[PDB]
């Protein structure tokens, strides 16, 4: 019930359009939400305001340089260009984010072999670390967000540029992650989403 | 651990980009080396006071026998020369000196004659300045012809030209140094920019998962500061080799002709504590501020 | 050549970061100008002095009188006694006519108030070992020669010149590689500008042409501000340096015409260097 | 012809020799997405008026000025305006000043958005964002058009509008090669596809 924005309106770079209007939505723990797709608008707007704008122990009003990094560790994000480099191996590419927080040297490796099979990567983990196909990019992108134990993760347009028969499995794997104790927020301008969970939502633009 | 988790990827910054780093080395080396060249001549000009007189006097040499008695003198001829030289129409203040300190420092003022230097070969000084520098020849014409003195030694506009052109480079090397120094400052602002353009995925991922106050700018600050230190090191090495290769052949005779008192390649190491912090602040504080502008 | 106002788009993108080279190549092209300048003034100043081994005989001048050849009574003996010694090579003399023309042609500071009488006969001679000096001066004393009693213009002017070229070359290479990686990051900061050219099949010359155009214009601005720097560092700094040496008749003066004389050579050096180091790095791109 | 992109098994380079070069609207069905992009990128700068990439050299940019392309996303610059963006690929091929602005709104009359040529490209709507790129793709008359994923990231109504604009702009006699991302829109106009591995 802490994840709730009420009467919050902002515009993209002070545009004349209202952009993100006063949309009142309340998200409880493990409450799946998609994007209603307001005529296919700019989905970078009204999605990136949950952190570093212009969610558990702090609201969206207490802003400071020592307040953003602590509450930025309880939230993850999934992007579109996957932010995966060919200059570092895939087994350690997911492990890059661990030392940014800072843990022990042996503490890094005690969690990788129980998180790299949740999305499924044991068949493709070390060989071909540079020449990596586009199929496992989304798998390593999702696994980058699960190295911690976040509450909410942002996943905007994760279908990429590929056929839907190999895109439905991402939603299929993300469906069984929701009842583990985390909240998944979805953001895509695609149809046949209402036939997945069959729950009535609101329509605000 | 605490000094190794940060040391592992900063070398990959030099490995991934080998051209911009050597640009900062070769440009920061001039902003420190040319400044050191301009500081050495200042520390040489003030050290050239031990063998030169200051802005205006007229050294006069007198006969030894009237100064060979007592400490100063015993006759009335010295007193008569004193009261004649005290007024001298235009001037008002004179200096009376004896032969005790006329030998002065025999290892610095006359290092070429530190052995054969008697205490009686130096007579009394009787030095006096002039109210203006344009009447030196008139005073030398007026002083000569009076019996009891040997010769008059002037030190202005015959020897002081080389001191005038010595300090001329002090306000000339600093100008050329400070013209390109601001370019060396601003280059450090875009060092982090070139590092961010060459490496945006790592900084973006670190900002996405969350970074502390000192999490990801520390490799940029270390890559600036160690480059500044290496630039200072190659700067003082280049200054040493250019001095010992192109300046010793011109300063040996000048030390031999007793025109520069000190001249040594040891004041370079005596100012490097004074020089290293100016090399790293202009590359470190600029990098620490430009990352606030960038991210 | 039809389009001309398109290279200014890069300048309007980064004044504050394109400016980083103009003042940096200024020391790289102006130190060559200063090093050529000191050599140019040294070669002019070498005329008023003598060579490495030389002596002057000004002890007797009434025996010279106004006759050209020193073969008049005692002048024959005074000319014959010069080559009697074994530590000389050749003998020579100057007449009374060679007393005011050489003091006016070599000395533009004053050409009058001499009367061809203040300068006596030369009777100059060269020797082998430049060590005894005073002993050879007193050999015929019975002679205003300087020789190597002071060694300043022989040493420190060439030393500062060779020191100026060394500090130029130790960062000239830094300037050459700074041009290359700077236009490399200038191409890297506009990926779409290059990419839209490659999609529509623009010519390979015209794709890398405006980078070269702004490189020549900005390098020309850099050479210009370096020429201005050498003009101002003579004027504002070191005012009482060369004039008081010129009035002492010790160092030949320098005017501002030789800066203009070396200016097109300096522009050609800067333009050729910048073009060579921009085409070498745009061959890759 | 045959090529090898890497030192592993390539599912795109199957030495498949299929060519039409005169069809109305034919497009490539893509099973992998990345491997479908190599067939579009084969037509220029990989390894028409001339027979594929055979006998290349310095006359490659002469032939790359005929086909043209459109990317999946962006292909944009924000320093200029929309008029400068659509007319930017006219002076780089060589034309008179009267020839460039000889006819302006023919290219904007075929896209459905006409007038208001002074907007910055950042002010355009998301569904009409790549409309300026489609307009730039046919500023002059081409012989082919390799539209590598022209639908891209867009709304389904906007994607249908872009597909209708593509299926209408080739009525002059060009050829537009789409890349497939779905199988419920791109197989709904009865046009030819390809069979490959």
């Amino acid at each position: 019930m802490m994840i709730t924005l009420d009467h919050v309106t902002k515009q993209y770079k002070s545009s004349a359009r209202p952009a993100l209007d006063d949309i009142n939505v309340k998200i409880d723990k493990g409450e799946f939400v998609f994007l209603i797709g307001p005529s296919g608008s700019g989905k970078s707007t009204f999605m990136r305001l949950l952190l570093a704008a212009e969610v558990s122990k702090f609201h969206v009003n207490k802003l400071r340089g020592r307040h953003v990094p602590k509450l930025r560790q309880v939230i993850g994000c999934v992007f579109q260009d996957f932010r995966l480099l060919q200059q570092k191996t895939v087994y350690d590419n997911v492990a890059f984010a661990l030392e940014v927080i800072g843990k022990r040297t042996d503490a890094i490796n005690r969690v990788v072999p129980e998180v790299l099979e949740t999305v499924g990567l044991s068949g493709k983990a070390n060989r071909l670390p540079d020449e990596l196909s586009g199929g496992e990019q989304q798998r390593v992108a999702i696994a980058r967000a699960f190295v911690n134990r976040p509450l909410v993760l942002l996943a905007d347009e994760p279908t990429g540029n590929l056929d839907p028969e190999t895109s439905r499995d991402i939603m299929d794997l993300l469906e069984r992650i929701n009842r583990t104790g985390t909240t998944v927020l979805m953001a895509t301008h695609d149809h046949h989403i209402v036939d997945s969970m069959r729950q009535r939502v609101v329509e605000l633009s | 651990m605490r000094f190794g988790f940060l040391l592992n990827e900063v070398l990959t910054g030099f490995r991934r980009n080998v051209t911009m780093t050597i640009a900062m080395i070769l440009t920061t080396a001039i902003s420190v080396g040319l400044f050191g060249g301009g500081m050495l001549v200042v520390r040489l000009a003030d050290s050239s006071r031990a063998i030169y007189l200051d802005r205006v006097e007229s050294q006069v040499f007198l006969t030894e026998d009237v100064s060979a008695n007592d400490s100063s003198c015993d006759t009335t001829a010295c007193k008569a020369l004193r009261e004649k030289i005290e007024t001298r129409s235009d001037v008002k203040a004179v200096r009376f000196l004896n032969r005790q300190q006329a030998y002065d420092d025999a290892i610095r003022k006359f290092p070429q004659f530190k052995d054969v230097a008697g205490k009686d070969s130096f007579p009394a000084s009787f030095i006096v300045k002039l109210e203006n520098p344009e009447q030196h020849k008139d005073f030398d014409t007026a002083m000569k012809g009076q019996p009891g003195v040997l010769d008059v030694l002037n030190q202005k506009e015959l020897i002081d030209r080389l001191f005038a052109v010595l300090d001329g480079l002090s306000n000339a090397a600093f100008a050329v140094a400070l013209v390109q120094a601001i370019g060396a400052i601003l280059l450090i602002a875009n060092m982090v920019q070139v590092a961010a353009y060459t490496r945006r995925t790592e900084i973006g991922i670190m900002r996405l998962v969350g970074a502390s106050r000192w999490y990801t700018q520390l490799p940029f600050l270390v890559e600036a500061m160690l480059a500044a230190t290496m630039g200072v090191g190659i700067a003082v090495a280049g200054l040493m080799v250019v001095r010992a290769l192109f300046l010793e052949n011109a300063l040996n005779q000048f030390y031999q002709a007793n025109l520069i008192a000190k001249v040594d390649y040891a004041d370079i190491l005596f100012i490097t504590p004074w020089l290293l912090l100016l090399g790293v602040a202009m590359s470190g504080l600029t990098a620490y501020l430009t990352l606030r502008l960038y991210v």
